[PDB]
This record gives structure tokens, C-alpha cells and sequence, in this order.
């Protein structure tokens, strides 16, 4: 019982990398500069350093990881992006050219606010990430540039137009993308001539294979939602130092600078303990969170460099290792 | 709230475009103004966003203003660690900040304020240098580093890209290879903390040293130690 | 405190090394302040300071919202033997608002 | 049914608002589409033109828990046409019409028995103008003793009257109909203030809210801002003493003529209790579409 | 005292999921690339790995990895596969490995290094031709 | 679980359907373990295979 | 629907025939059908 049609569906899998680089501070965030919290947060002191010098190691961690990752994916040869590449195969929302169509078209498509990397003060100037120093924290700049992602990007991506056909990490002999897709489909076992005999016939349904998914772009394809749900877990994150700051604990509001002003040093005091208490418990919960998916993004990252390096620039040997079935 | 004297510097457009502190009688904080059409409901005047920060205001001339509010410079310092060169970097902002008008306690510029404005914002203590260094571990965002060189300053480098040997895509049946001519063994080296150091303490030495009213007071709670 | 010892303000270094250190701590101060909402005029609190002080039982009470109060004349007719606050503080008669 | 996803009986919150975020909320809220307290006003009886005997219901002596406030629609029956209240086999357009407010923390029986009687200071409150006064008093009511009067003989209920031939007519307003009628059962003691509101009058159906609280009694009507949206928007405060448990409603009539009996809407009451919405306020910053928790 | 014995139990259960899924990965490490040499890019040891060791530690297990490394880079002309013109369906497909022309004309190279050595039957196989493949009809293998 | 104010979810799927699953990968394993490729059928007899 | 707690749930237009392996149901209908692609597995 073999089947006589076949198509090409197209499965998307996201999985999270990298979050967002945030750091927080011992001097700013939680004091703001008020003179008794001055001269009160110093006997408090290795809590709150050790748990800053804590998110340091952590995000050194990430930033070590994402330098490996990078390391595994950086292809020691490459070709340039051609125009007109795959010949019959018109591949245009792939290609790169700054930024690439299908990333970008993927960056609108998801709720994404400007993270403000060239004029993020002028952007708070004229008219959320604005908030940063409103509840109080820094995100750095990304490891890269997004060129830097881009030549990384174009890199596996013409390491894999020739990669695909004969083992040995060493060595470049770049197949174009007609002729290295012929020899996979050989690799996952259906024979030449069929695929001779119809070269207009596969080409037109792998064009409109690779066009089925930004047309499916949205709320049906699941890969889209769990994207938007990383993005809404750093927006919690985020969040999580936003609320709570309006979350007394058992305090009386928010602002600490109207703290100060209202209340008298013998009840102050222990407002402020109280104020103190609250962040830095909060704070213990929100870095033991991201630490936790610190290991879990060490994981992710390492099971997705494994998939960039089985599925994508070879041919796989798990049964549906990155695919529905036949990948 | 309470009456005051007022004079010219009071008003809104009296510190347009200026990081300074708002008292809304009673919402107070720091804020920034900036001139806005009628965005929501005008009998309000008090518009808060989803985390409880005001994000507007309609003034009595009927000129609306947001609030994005008094973000500060997005704060970062840099020292090339125990190699005495630190200094300070401004995110994503102008040099329009300088070394005059600070508080915190201190800043020290030791030798010899000074514009390095760069992709990453504004950049004071460093010197403008097209350096690059593809392998320096002292990055500075986006793709800025510096160089770890061999009583003076520190001067600016960027994250170098190391670019893969380009071999041409050829249409035709010919074709050029890129080949290593030159081997080496490079060593990987990693460690698993495969197993713990196994310790183990009781709850009437660490917890109690023995003591008879210590112990006789310990049973209250009792079985969590258990 | 000065910019190097607030690198080295949990530990002890050393010299010559690479490391990457972007904790840091400092803040653009502000310049500038504005104490309007709109308008006020002054809530008399004569109705207090006149009229016979009823009951324990029959306490009267007064809310003031949308208006001045001016503590400087109020508290210079007031003799005070003590005053006490739950959870807030006396000393906020007329610095912080609500 | 009032739907609160269809915008319907939403209170415009207090001091602070949104854009186009959504968000819940905690507050005092109606239960969603309910039967309500519906009353009609129906005209009293005519023969010709004379003035005759009223028309009127034992809503007079109904009550029901004030609970946390009450929310009134305005007009919901207005502009159509339906059969008169009072003369089944007329068929006449609809308008909309105002009611009169009672409020005290005591019933009591009346003279002859029936329950209703409100004991102390009593917030009493009353459209009049044609519904351009909004007229209240928190002050102690007194019954007199005359033939069908509270206090006095041949006692059955009681209402207000109207006559727009001398009061709605062009101007006039005859000298604060609506409260001499409501006077003309009653008199004013150990009274406290007088409050007068400036309201235009139209045929857009609209809604209101009151209650009360320790920072006093508040009312809130959507007439000042929103028309073609429309959510109860603060605008009176009151100096109450003390806290209101029982409300209820005085009826009204017309001195109307017998051949042209107008009819009006029948509206409708919701009581408040404490409760969480969730909103979804748009970037105009008017309520036009939250739900209920519960 | 409790609470914080309360807080060293649950970290230390922490680490206790930790190792567990370290000490499964690291008999994993130990069985692909030490005990057998497996095919994985970077799975075990960055670069290409050749030779494992394994050697315990007082709280774990340290992994040395020496994998040959690339250098000295340099272009020079291969092919794809030749078949006969008049006997398409006869091709050498290079078993893990590349084409050269020297002329001491086609012959092999590994996948690696710059190795040249002529075409041999015992590093290729046998494969059906395509309509992208190299035909000659001067100098032909064996 | 209800006495103590809660409710475990139960199986969304029926145990004779996941016994169906088991049977059917019992069946599919001869076919896909003697050659690469996850397309067809292959049934071998079990002694066989 | 007899012996309730808490505060309100309300339904619509017609208690049927609904003895299903899970339990009962309230609100559907007696109709035995494959579905090969459930995406709301009930
Ligand atoms: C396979 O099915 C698709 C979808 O109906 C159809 O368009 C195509 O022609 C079929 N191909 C063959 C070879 O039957
Ligand atoms: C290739 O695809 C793009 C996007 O769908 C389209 O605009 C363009 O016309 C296509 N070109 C050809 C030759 O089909
Ligand atoms: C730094 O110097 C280079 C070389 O002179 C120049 O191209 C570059 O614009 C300078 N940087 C800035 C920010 O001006
Ligand atoms: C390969 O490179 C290393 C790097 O220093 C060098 O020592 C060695 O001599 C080189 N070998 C050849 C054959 O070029
Ligand atoms: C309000 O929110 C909706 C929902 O995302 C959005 O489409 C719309 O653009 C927003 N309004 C404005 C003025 O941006
Ligand atoms: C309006 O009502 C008041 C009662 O508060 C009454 O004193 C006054 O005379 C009335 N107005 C006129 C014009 O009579
Ligand atoms: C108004 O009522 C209060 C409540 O008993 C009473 O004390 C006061 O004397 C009354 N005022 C009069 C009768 O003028
Ligand atoms: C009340 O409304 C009438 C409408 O004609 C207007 O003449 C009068 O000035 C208004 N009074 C106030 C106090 O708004
Ligand atoms: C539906 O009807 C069939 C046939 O009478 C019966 O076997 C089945 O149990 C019914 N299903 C339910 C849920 O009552």
C-alpha cells in the first residue's frame, strides 16, 4: 500500500533562544536616590549584589552560549546570494538581499514594539520599553548587530544550498539549489526520472509550498502563538517589575519619594524594611525564574543548533526528527 | 494641595522637551511633556496606561500633552576588569547630558564631558577608533567592543565579523571548491557536575545544639524536621 | 564612590586582566518642576475651627476634594497635645497630597 | 435585557481612565440583563379637559433594597408608539419621562396601615420644569391632615401631578410645578439645601445612576457628555449624614385632556452590588464594550 | 533556621533535577563520541571532533575533546558527477569526498583537507544520473 | 478531590484507543524496521522480522 | 439543575439524552460522528 500523490506541507517550529539581556539595579531601581533609603539599602547590601552579580553570570552564561551557537553555526566557506537563485524557483520572500522579506513580513506580523536601539530616548522624546527606567531596569543592546544576524543568516543559508549532498564539516562545493534539492529528494528515496520527467510540474508545487505559509501567516498556524507567547513572557517579565511596584506588600503606596515625604523616621522605618523586604523577595522569585529559563534556553539553544545541524544542512536519520512524518 | 508662588517657570511649556518632576496634586513623580492632540477623554485629564503610570494630560489651554516621563539616561559603565580603564556609556541618547549636571555622589573623570556619540548612544571616557577586533570578549553592545592593547584612555573598537572564504555559485555543470590545506587539532573541553557533593545535617545540632529546653521546644513543631 | 571603587563595592582586584563588568550606577538628575493641576481655591475649614465640637458618638465630619488647603493658618489656632498617625504621619499635614 | 457588552449601563469610572487597553475592574455593578423594577407613568383621569381624579399604581407602596445604589434608563420605550396606559383602545406615541426619588433608611406603615412610611431625614429627589430641574432635598418630610393626605382622612396613596397646558407650554414652568405638587401633599422641616440642575429636554433615551456613600451621595448622568455614546458620567455630589438602605420611586401623573392621552416609557431601575467587569476601553476613552465576571 | 534549611532542601532538589539530566546527557557523551566515534555536528565537541576522553572529578566529569580544525583555505576546481554521454546511467558518485582536475583530469579529494589522489572504485559508489550532471568521453576511469 | 475542593482532569481520550495506538505501532514496527522510510506498509511476519 | 450552589449559569433553548462515557452533558445532542481532525478534544 504506497500512496500515488504526494505533496509537500510545511511544519513551523519556533523555539525560544535568547531572552532579552534585562539587568536591574541595586542603586536606582530600588532606591531612587532618597537619602534614608540611602543610608538604609547598604546594611542590606550582599542580598541585593549577590543577586545582581547573579544575573550578570547568568546573562554572561547566555552571552557565552549564544557566542557558541553562533560558533556552530558560522560555516567556514560560503557563496553569496545570487539573483535569480534556484532558477525555476522563485524564492523571493527568502532571499536577504540588510533584513530578509520573510523575517521582516514575520516582525510585523508579530506584535512587536521598537526596542528603541538608535533613538529609543528620542523615540520616549516624541511619543511600555519606554518604560525601562519608569519601573526601573536596563536591557542591553543585543550580542549582534542585525547585520551581524544577517551575515549568519545568509551564511547557513548558502552553506546549506551545497552542504546538502556530501558529509565532511570542512569543505564548500556548493550545489545549486535545483540540482541539491533533486539529490535530496533521491536521499529520502524516490527515484530521478520521475522527477525528470516533471521538472515544471515539482517545481510549480514547491513554489507554491514554500508560498502556502505566508498566506497561512495567522491565528491557525500555532509556531505564530507560541512565538507571541515568548514575546508575552518577557512582556510579563517586564511586568513583573512594573506591578509590583504598585504592589505594596503591605505597604502604603507605590512611590517611595511620597514615602519619604510623608512618613516620620520611627514608622518609616519600618516602611521602608517593609518596601525593602517586598522588592527583594520579589526580585529573588524573578531572578530564580529567568535563572530556570536560563537552563532552559541553554537546552533549547543546544537542541536547536542539533536541528540547524541534522535537518537543515543534511539529510535527517530520526523518523519526523524536524518534520510531520517525512521531513 | 497647598498654594505657591508661580512666576514663568511653571508652566508646561515652561520646561517643554526637559526631564523634570511633575506634582499633578498629588499624582507626582518625574515626567516629561510633549506637546499632543486630544487623545482620549478631556474631562479626565488623568489617563493611565496599563501599568498604572500617567501617560497624558489636557492643559487649560486645551493643548494636550503626553507623558512618556522622566526616563533617564539609560545607565550603563564599562571597566575593562582590573586593566584601569572604565568608562561610561549612554544608551540609544545624545551627548546632550555632560559632566556638569549629575548627582548620585560622585563621577570621576581622572584625567582631563567630552561627546563620543556612537550607534549605541553617547559615550563619554573613550576616543573614536575604527578598530576592528573579531575575537575581544569586551563587547559594548550591538557590535562596539574594545581593545585590550598592551595613564592614559581607552579607545573605541567594534565587534569585528569574520568573514567566510567566498566561493562563487556557478550555473554551469564546472565548479570551484574551497579546500583546507592546513590541519590542526583543535581541544574542546567541558565539565557536567554529574554529582553532588552528598551532605547531610540533623535538626538537633544545626537546628537545636543539643539544648534540653531547645529540644523540649523543638518537638512543637516537630515532624517537619522529619 | 568615585567611579572605580563602585566597580570594586562587593570585592578586592588586582591587576591586568580581561572581564566584562557593565554593572553600573548613576542617573540623569532632574531640572526642572511644575506644580499645577489646573486651578484652586481655598476649602474653608472655619466650619471646623467655628460651630460647637459635637460628641464622640456625633463626631462631624468634613471632606475637602478639588480645592486649597493652607496648613499655616490652621494649625497657628490649633494647641495640640498630641497627635498621633496610623500608617501615615503627622508631618504630612500640607508636603504630600491625595 | 441590559447587555453590558452592548454598552448598556456602564458607570464611568471615578478618577482615572484608559485607552485602548483592556482591563478588569472592580466596583459596584448590576447583574446582566435583568427584569428590573419597570414602572410606567400613565396620566390621570380625564373628562374632556377638566381636572379629574388621578391614574395611578400601588407602586406608592412597593419598595424594593437600595443594596448599593440604583441605575435608571431613560426613554428605553421612547420614540414609538404603544397603546395608552390608561386608555387601552388609544394607541399613541411614546415619550420620555422622569421619575421622582425617594431614599431613607426606615419603612414604616402610612395612616392606614400600608407599609412605606420613612422615618428622620429623607433625601427626596424630583424632576420638574418639564424634566429640566432636578430639584432634592435631604430635609424631613411632613404628611398634613386633610382628606386624602398621609396624615389625614380618606388616605389611599399618593403621587405627583402635572399640568403641561400651564406648564409645559411656551416658557413658564409655573413656578416650580412638579415640587408644589409634590407639596401639595407635604411640608419641608429641619430642611438643609436646595439644589437646582440645567437640563435641556429632548427624545434621546439616555440613562442615570445614584448612590450613596461615606464621601456622600453621587450621582451620575450621561446628559452632560456622551450622547451618542452614553455612560454615567459624575456630575452632583451631595452632602449626606448618614448611610440610605431603602429606595423607592413616587409615582406621577398628568393632568392630561381625555382625547389626546399621550402616553410615556415604561423605565426601568437596576440595583448595584459589588462586583468585578473587565473593559475594553477603546482610544476615544468611552465605555463601549466590557463584560461581567459573574 | 528552618526555613532556610527549608530553602536548602529545595535548592538542593534543584540541583538534583539538574544532575540528573547532567549525569543522563554525560553517559549520553560518553557512549556517542568516546565509546563509538558517532556523526553529530558539535553535539559532543565543537569542530570536528575526532578522539574523546573522559576523566572523573570530586563533583563531576571533565570531557576532553580533540577534533581536527580547518586552516589555509584555498579555491580550486571540482565537479558533481560525471557520466557517459552515449552511457548516462554509468556515474561515480565520490563516497564522502570531492572532484579534482590536475592532469599529473578528474580525480579524488576528500571531504577535509587537500588530498588529491585519482579516482579509485573504492571510495564511490553507483547512482542514477540527473539532467544537471558532466560528460566526457577522453580519459575515463576504470 | 471535590470533598477536598478540586478536580483532576481525566483522560481525554479513551483507553481502548490508545490501546489501539500500542496495537497499531506493534503492526507498524515491522514494516518501517527493515528499511528507511516512514511512507508505506511492510508487514513482515513477526518470527521473520 | 435542582440542588445548586454559588451564584448564577443560565441556558439556552431545549436535559437530553446526553449519557456519554465521560459523564453527562448538558447542551448538545445525541449524534455519533467521526472526526478524525478534533481540534477541541471534549
Ligand atoms: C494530488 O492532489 C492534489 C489535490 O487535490 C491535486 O491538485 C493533484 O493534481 C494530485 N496529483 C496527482 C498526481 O494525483
Ligand atoms: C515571485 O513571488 C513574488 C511574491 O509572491 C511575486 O511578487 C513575484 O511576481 C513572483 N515572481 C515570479 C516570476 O513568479
Ligand atoms: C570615527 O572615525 C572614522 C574615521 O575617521 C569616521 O569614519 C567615523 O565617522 C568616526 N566616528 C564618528 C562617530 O564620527
Ligand atoms: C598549519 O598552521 C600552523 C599554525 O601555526 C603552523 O604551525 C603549521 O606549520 C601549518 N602547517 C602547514 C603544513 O602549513
Ligand atoms: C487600538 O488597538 C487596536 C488593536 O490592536 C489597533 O488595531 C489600533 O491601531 C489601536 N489604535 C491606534 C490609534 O493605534
Ligand atoms: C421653587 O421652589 C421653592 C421651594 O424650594 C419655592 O420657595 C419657590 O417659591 C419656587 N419658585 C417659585 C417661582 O415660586
Ligand atoms: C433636626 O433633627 C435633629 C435630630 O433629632 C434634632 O436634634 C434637631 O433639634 C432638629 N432641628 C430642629 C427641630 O430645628
Ligand atoms: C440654565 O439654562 C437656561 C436655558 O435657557 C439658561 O438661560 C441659563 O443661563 C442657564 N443657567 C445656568 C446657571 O447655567
Ligand atoms: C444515542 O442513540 C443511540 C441509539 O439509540 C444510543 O445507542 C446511544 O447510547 C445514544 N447516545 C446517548 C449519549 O444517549
Amino acid at each position: 500500500s504506497i500512496p500515488t500523490n504526494f505533496s509537500f506541507g510545511v511544519t513551523q517550529e519556533y523555539i525560544q533562544t535568547t531572552i532579552q539581556k534585562v539587568t536591574v539595579d541595586c542603586k536606582q531601581y530600588v532606591c531612587n536616590g532618597f537619602q534614608k533609603c540611602e543610608q538604609l539599602l547598604r546594611e542590606y547590601g550582599q542580598f541585593c549584589s549577590k543577586i545582581n552579580q547573579a544575573l550578570h553570570g547568568a546573562n554572561l552564561r547566555q552571552d557565552d552560549s549564544v557566542r557558541n551557537l553562533f560558533a556552530s553555526v558560522k560555516s567556514s566557506q560560503s557563496s553569496p546570494i545570487i539573483p535569480g537563485f534556484g532558477g525555476d524557483f522563485n524564492l523571493t520572500l527568502l532571499e536577504p538581499v540588510a533584513r530578509s522579506a520573510i523575517e521582516d513580513l514575520l516582525f510585523d506580523k508579530v506584535t512587536i514594539a521598537d526596542p528603541g536601539y538608535m533613538q529609543g530616548y528620542d523615540d520616549c522624546m516624541q511619543q511600555l520599553i519606554c518604560a525601562q527606567y519608569v519601573a526601573g531596569y536596563k536591557v542591553l543592546p543585543p550580542l549582534m548587530d542585525v547585520n551581524m544576524e544577517a551575515a549568519y543568516t545568509s551564511s547557513l543559508l548558502g552553506s546549506i544550498a551545497g552542504v546538502g549532498w556530501t558529509a565532511g564539516l570542512s569543505s564548500f562545493a556548493a550545489i545549486p539549489f535545483a540540482q541539491s534539492i533533486f539529490y535530496r529528494l533521491n536521499g529520502v528515496g524516490i527515484t530521478q526520472q520521475v522527477l525528470s520527467e516533471n521538472q515544471k510540474l515539482i517545481a510549480n508545487k514547491f513554489n507554491q509550498a514554500l508560498g502556502a505559509m505566508q498566506t497561512g501567516f495567522t491565528t491557525t498556524n500555532e509556531a505564530f502563538q507560541k512565538v507571541q507567547d515568548a514575546v508575552n513572557n518577557n512582556a510579563q517579565a517586564l511586568s513583573k517589575l512594573a506591578s509590583e511596584l504598585s504592589n505594596t506588600f503591605g505597604a502604603i503606596s507605590a512611590s517611595i519619594g511620597d514615602i519619604i515625604q510623608r512618613l516620620d523616621p520611627p514608622e518609616q522605618d519600618a516602611q521602608i524594611d517593609r518596601l525593602i523586604n517586598g522588592r527583594l523577595t520579589t526580585l529573588n522569585a524573578f531572578v530564580a525564574q529567568q535563572l530556570v529559563r536560563s537552563e532552559s534556553a541553554a537546552l533549547s539553544a543546544q537542541l536547536a543548533k542539533d536541528k540547524v545541524n541534522e535537518c537543515v544542512k543534511a539529510q535527517s536519520k530520526r523518523s519526523g526528527f524536524c518534520g510531520q512524518g517525512t521531513h | 494641595c497647598p498654594k505657591l508662588e508661580f512666576a514663568n517657570d511653571t508652566k508646561i511649556a515652561s520646561q517643554l522637551g526637559n526631564c523634570v518632576e511633575y506634582s499633578l496634586y498629588g499624582v507626582s513623580g518625574r515626567g516629561v511633556f510633549q506637546n499632543c492632540t486630544a487623545v482620549g477623554v478631556r474631562q479626565q485629564r488623568f489617563v493611565y496606561d496599563a501599568y498604572q503610570n500617567l501617560v497624558g494630560y489636557y492643559s487649560d489651554d486645551g493643548n494636550y500633552y503626553c507623558l512618556r516621563a522622566c526616563v533617564s539616561v539609560p545607565v550603563s559603565v564599562i571597566y575593562d576588569k582590573e586593566t584601569k580603564t572604565h568608562a561610561t556609556l549612554f544608551g540609544s541618547v545624545a551627548c546632550e547630558h555632560i559632566s556638569s549636571t549629575m548627582s548620585q555622589y560622585s563621577r570621576s573623570t581622572r584625567s582631563m564631558y567630552g561627546p563620543l556619540q556612537t550607534p549605541v548612544g553617547c559615550v563619554l571616557g573613550l576616543v573614536n577608533s575604527s578598530l576592528f577586533v573579531e575575537d575581544c570578549k569586551l563587547p559594548l553592545g550591538q557590535s562596539l567592543c574594545a581593545l585590550p592593547d598592551t595613564p592614559g584612555e581607552m579607545r573605541l573598537a567594534s565587534i569585528a565579523f569574520n568573514h567566510p572564504i567566498q566561493v562563487d555559485q556557478l550555473n554551469s555543470s564546472y565548479f570551484k571548491l574551497s579546500i583546507p590545506t592546513n590541519f590542526s587539532f583543535g581541544v574542546t573541553q567541558e565539565y557536567i557536575q554529574t554529582t553532588i557533593q552528598k551532605v547531610t545535617v540533623d535538626c538537633k545540632q544545626y537546628v537545636c545544639n543539643g539544648f534540653q529546653k531547645c529540644e523540649q521546644l523543638l518537638r512543637e513543631y516537630g515532624q517537619f524536621c522529619s | 564612590f568615585n567611579d572605580l571603587s563602585q566597580l570594586h563595592c562587593s570585592y578586592e582586584s588586582f591587576d591586568v586582566e580581561s572581564g566584562v563588568y557593565s554593572v553600573s550606577s548613576f542617573e540623569a538628575k532632574p531640572s526642572g518642576s511644575v506644580v499645577e493641576q489646573a486651578e484652586g481655591v481655598e476649602c474653608d475649614f472655619s466650619p471646623l475651627l467655628s460651630g460647637t465640637p459635637p460628641q464622640v458618638y456625633n463626631f462631624k465630619r468634613l471632606v475637602f476634594t478639588n480645592c486649597n488647603y493652607n496648613l499655616t493658618k490652621l494649625l497657628s489656632l490649633f494647641s495640640v497635645n498630641d497627635f498621633t498617625c496610623s500608617q501615615i504621619s503627622p508631618a504630612a499635614i500640607a508636603s504630600n497630597c491625595y | 435585557p441590559i447587555d453590558v457588552s452592548k454598552a448598556d449601563g456602564i458607570i464611568y469610572p471615578q478618577g482615572r481612565t484608559y485607552s485602548n487597553i483592556t482591563i478588569t475592574y472592580q466596583g459596584l455593578f448590576p447583574y446582566q440583563g435583568d427584569h428590573g423594577d419597570m414602572y410606567v407613568y400613565s396620566a390621570g383621569h380625564a373628562t374632556g379637559t377638566t381636572p379629574q381624579k388621578l391614574f395611578v399604581a400601588n407602586y406608592s407602596q412597593d419598595v424594593k433594597q437600595f443594596a448599593n445604589g440604583f441605575v435608571v434608563r431613560i426613554g428605553a420605550a421612547a420614540n414609538s408608539t404603544g397603546t395608552v396606559i390608561i386608555s387601552p383602545s388609544t394607541s399613541a406615541t411614546i415619550r420620555k419621562i422622569y421619575p421622582a426619588f425617594m431614599l431613607g433608611s426606615s419603612v414604616g406603615n402610612f395612616s392606614d396601615g400600608k407599609m412605606g412610611r420613612f422615618f428622620n431625614h429623607t433625601l427626596v429627589l424630583l424632576p420638574d420644569g418639564c424634566g429640566t430641574l432636578l430639584r432634592a432635598f435631604y430635609c424631613i418630610l411632613e404628611p398634613r391632615s386633610g382628606n386624602h393626605c398621609p396624615a389625614g382622612n380618606s388616605y389611599t396613596s399618593f403621587a405627583t401631578y402635572h399640568t403641561p397646558a400651564t406648564d409645559c407650554s411656551d416658557g413658564n414652568y409655573n413656578r416650580n410645578a412638579s415640587l408644589n405638587s409634590f407639596k401639595e401633599y407635604f411640608n419641608l422641616r429641619n430642611c438643609t439645601f436646595m439644589y437646582t440642575y440645567n437640563i435641556t429636554e429632548d427624545e434621546i433615551l439616555e440613562w442615570f445612576g445614584i448612590t450613596q456613600t461615606a464621601q456622600g451621595v453621587h450621582l451620575f448622568s450621561s446628559r452632560y457628555v456622551d450622547l451618542y455614546g452614553g455612560n454615567m458620567f459624575q456630575f452632583a455630589t451631595l452632602p449626606v449624614y448618614d448611610t440610605i438602605k431603602y429606595y423607592s420611586i413616587i409615582p406621577h401623573s398628568i393632568r392630561s385632556i381625555q382625547s389626546d392621552r399621550k402616553a410615556w416609557a415604561a423605565f426601568y431601575v437596576y440595583k448595584l452590588q459589588p462586583l468585578t467587569f473587565l473593559l475594553d476601553f477603546s482610544v476615544d476613552g468611552y465605555i463601549r464594550r466590557a463584560i461581567d465576571c459573574g | 533556621r528552618l526555613t532556610t534549611l527549608n530553602a536548602f532542601v529545595a535548592q538542593q532538589l534543584v540541583r538534583s533535577e539538574s544532575a540528573a539530566l547532567s549525569a543522563q546527557l554525560a553517559k549520553d557523551k560518553v557512549n556517542e563520541c568516546v565509546k563509538a566515534q558517532s556523526k553529530r555536528s558539535g553535539f559532543c565537541g565543537q569542530g570536528t571532533h575526532i578522539v574523546s576522553f573522559v576523566v572523573n572529578a570530586p563533583n563531576g566529569l571533565y570531557f576532553m575533546h580533540v577534533g581536527y580544525y580547518p586552516s589555509n583555505h584555498i579555491e580550486v576546481v571540482s565537479a558533481y558527477g560525471l557520466c557517459d554521454a552515449a552511457n548516462p546511467t554509468n556515474c561515480i558518485a565520490p563516497v564522502n569526498g570531492y572532484f579534482i582536475k590536475t592532469n599529473n583530469e578528474w580525480s579524488y579529494t576528500g571531504s577535509s583537507f587537500y588530498a588529491p589522489e585519482p579516482i579509485t572504485s573504492l571510495n564511490t559508489k553507483y547512482v542514477a544520473p540527473q539532467v544537471t550532471y558532466q560528460n566526457i568521453s577522453t580519459n575515463l576511469p576504470p
